[PDB]
């Protein structure tokens, strides 16, 4: 509706019979392949993301934000527990430190 | 085909010259209409041999290769349901002659001046943008809608629109068969209310 | 704009009415100067026809 | 009865009252030659579209035409025969060679065939580019994170207003 891509902001200017408008976008550029995983168990319980995915740069897991690449340590206070994990399809173990 | 009516006509004036105006800029309208609804997205994005999506079973809204234009098993239904004049923009000159143009009704409005131009694009070119349209959304979800293409598995793409919906992303996991199940059934019973009679 | 409207009651705002007529004054003539008369007998009132 | 049409044999039975027969319009279909006592169809000799393709004229003088309701695969109803015909679901092409290339359109012909001025310059006909191909490395087991953005300004024209008018009715229409 405003621009391509993620919209920040737009500015008006005037032409004649009309207007015209400076559609600023936020437009992603350089991906990576990446792996992920939709959970991760710990101590037999499924620890998910809150606002945030989990993805790994090979021997290690982390957990970003999607529309960046932001990596982190995976943390209690960074994932929210629902449950066991014989339910979820894909889930992979590790640790989940504890600060 | 009167030289008479013709010549009256030239000194009555120039009002048929606006009328093909108009009629023109509709029709590069129309086809203007079709561009901005289906052509959203130049890269054409071929879904991918494995089928691997969590469950869900989109062979039924995706493209068959069997056939002569690639289109999906709802998109025949609807096509067999809308019954176009002739399907075809070539009528020859042969085929209207000899007392079939009063029958035929095409043949009529062509013999008095009407004609039915062809649109820029074909049905399986629109049906190409779709399924581009569907595996983009499918591998990759709303990304390629603001640039390039990122692949995501399909579970932890309807994760994120759960979590759009404002429900926990662990619902999806949880529940992930019976969900695949209802949208199977779902598109099923689509099927059915268009193969049936409606 | 009364006219116009056909009523005798015009609301506030702003008309259009008709554009500005100047009517004439004058009325001239302009024909070539020719003071001979056609040949009427000629054509009407001549033998042998 | 004058008119203008050719007139071929017909299947149609007049009665022996019924000399001139008509469609849906009024206008003479069909007439019973006095001579013979046979039947003939009137069909009008003026059949079928055609377009003309050319450009601007300040850069070339060579155009196409695009005849509809003509088969050349199948001594055709065209004005003048070229050397160079491509046939379209449109109607047959003359004055246009095919490509077997595929651009953005540049003048919408019709179904999937847009011509062009290219290259000794010619008239192009080609099926048109919807664009790109590509594909996404799908898998459940891979995701695509971007490392990097790009701020992207783009400008959107939109008609606000348009010329206001008034007329003087009594000065068109007299003076
Ligand atoms: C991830 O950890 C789970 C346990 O939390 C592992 O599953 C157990 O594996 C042991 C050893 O094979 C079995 O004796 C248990 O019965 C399993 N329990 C369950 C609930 O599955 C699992 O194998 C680990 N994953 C990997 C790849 O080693
Ligand atoms: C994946 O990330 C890990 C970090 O979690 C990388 O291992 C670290 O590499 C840096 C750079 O040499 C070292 O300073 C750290 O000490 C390493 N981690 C630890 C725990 O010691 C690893 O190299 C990365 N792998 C790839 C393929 O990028
Ligand atoms: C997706 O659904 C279609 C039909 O809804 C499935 O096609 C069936 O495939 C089996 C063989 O596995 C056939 O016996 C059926 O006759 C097919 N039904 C059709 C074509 O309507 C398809 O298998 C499903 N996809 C997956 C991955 O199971
Ligand atoms: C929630 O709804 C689903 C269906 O929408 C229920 O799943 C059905 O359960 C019945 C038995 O109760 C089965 O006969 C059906 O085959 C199930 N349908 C599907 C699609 O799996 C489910 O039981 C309901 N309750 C809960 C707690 O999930
Ligand atoms: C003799 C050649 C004169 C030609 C002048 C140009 C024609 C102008 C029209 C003149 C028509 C005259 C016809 C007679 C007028 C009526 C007389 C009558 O009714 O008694
Ligand atoms: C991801 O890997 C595939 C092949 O496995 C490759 O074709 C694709 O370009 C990669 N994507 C990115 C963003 O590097
Ligand atoms: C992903 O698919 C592969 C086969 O391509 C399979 O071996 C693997 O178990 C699958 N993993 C998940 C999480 O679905
Ligand atoms: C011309 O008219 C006069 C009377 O107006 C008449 O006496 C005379 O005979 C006419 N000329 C001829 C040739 O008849
Ligand atoms: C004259 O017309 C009749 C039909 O009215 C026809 O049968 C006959 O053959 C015609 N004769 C000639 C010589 O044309
Ligand atoms: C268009 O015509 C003008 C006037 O003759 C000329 O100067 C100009 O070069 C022409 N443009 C092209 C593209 O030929
Ligand atoms: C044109 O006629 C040929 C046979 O001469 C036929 O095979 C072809 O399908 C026709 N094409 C169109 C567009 O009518
Ligand atoms: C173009 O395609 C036609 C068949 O449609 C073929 O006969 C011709 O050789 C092709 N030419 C090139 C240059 O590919």
């Amino acid at each position: 509706f405003c621009g391509k891509g993620y919209h920040l902001m737009s500015f008006p200017q005037s032409a004649p019979h009309g207007v015209v408008f400076l559609h600023v976008t936020y437009v992603p550029a350089q991906e990576k392949n990446f792996t992920t995983a939709p959970a991760i168990c710990h101590d037999g319980k499924a620890h998910f993301p809150r606002e945030g995915v989990f993805v790994s740069n090979g021997t290690h897991w982390f957990v970003t934000q999607r529309n960046f690449y932001e990596p982190q340590i995976i943390t209690t206070d960074n994932t929210f527990v629902s449950g066991n994990c014989d339910v979820v399809i894909g889930i992979v173990n590790n640790t989940v430190y504890d600060p | 085909d009167s030289t008479e009516c013709s010549n009256l006509l030239l000194q009555y004036g120039s009002f048929c010259t606006q009328l093909n105006r108009a009629l023109t800029g509709i029709a590069v309208e129309q086809d203007k209409n079709t561009q901005e609804v289906f052509a959203q997205v130049k890269q054409i994005y071929k879904t991918p041999p494995i089928k691997d999506f969590g469950g869900f079973n989109f062979s039924q809204i995706l493209p068959d290769p069997s056939k002569p234009s690639k289109r999906s098993f709802i998109e025949d239904l609807l096509f067999n349901k809308v019954t176009l004049a002739d399907a075809g923009f070539i009528k020859q000159y042969g085929d209207c002659l000899g007392d079939i143009a009063a029958r035929d009704l095409i043949c009529a409005q062509k013999f008095n001046g009407l004609t039915v131009l062809p649109p820029l694009l074909t049905d399986e070119m629109i049906a190409q943008y779709t399924s581009a349209l569907l595996a983009g959304t499918i591998t990759s979800g709303w990304t390629f809608g603001a640039g390039a293409a990122l692949q995501i598995p399909f579970a932890m793409q309807m994760a994120y629109r759960f979590n759009g919906i404002g429900v926990t992303q662990n619902v999806l996991y949880e529940n992930q068969k019976l969900i695949a199940n209802q949208f199977n059934s779902a598109i099923g019973k689509i099927q059915d209310s268009l193969s049936s009679t409606a | 704009t009364k006219c116009t409207l056909k009523s005798f009651t015009v609301e506030k705002g702003i008309y259009q009415t008709s554009n500005f007529r100047v009517q004439p004054t004058e009325s001239i003539v302009r024909f070539p100067n020719i003071t001979n008369l056609c040949p009427f007998g000629e054509v009407f009132n001549a033998t042998r026809f | 009865l004058t008119g203008t049409g050719v007139l071929t044999e017909s299947n149609k039975k007049f009665l022996p009252f019924q000399q001139f027969g008509r469609d849906i319009a009024d206008t003479t279909d069909a007439v019973r030659d006095p001579q013979t006592l046979e039947i003939l169809d009137i069909t009008p000799c003026s059949f079928g579209g055609v377009s003309v393709i050319t450009p601007g004229t300040n850069t070339s003088n060579e155009v196409a035409v695009l005849y509809q309701d003509v088969n050349c695969t199948e001594t055709w109803r065209v004005y003048s025969t070229g050397s160079n015909v491509f046939q379209t679901r449109a109607g047959c092409l003359i004055g246009a060679e095919h490509v077997n290339n595929s651009y953005e359109c540049d003048i919408p012909i019709g179904a999937g065939i847009c011509a062009s001025y290219q290259t000794s310059q010619s008239i192009i006909a080609y099926t048109m580019s919807l664009g790109a191909e590509n594909s996404v490395a799908y898998s459940n087991n891979s995701i695509a994170i971007p490392t990097n953005f790009t701020i992207s300004v783009t400008t959107e024209i939109l008609p606000v207003s348009m010329t206001k008018t008034s007329v003087d009715c009594t000065m068109y229409i007299c003076g």
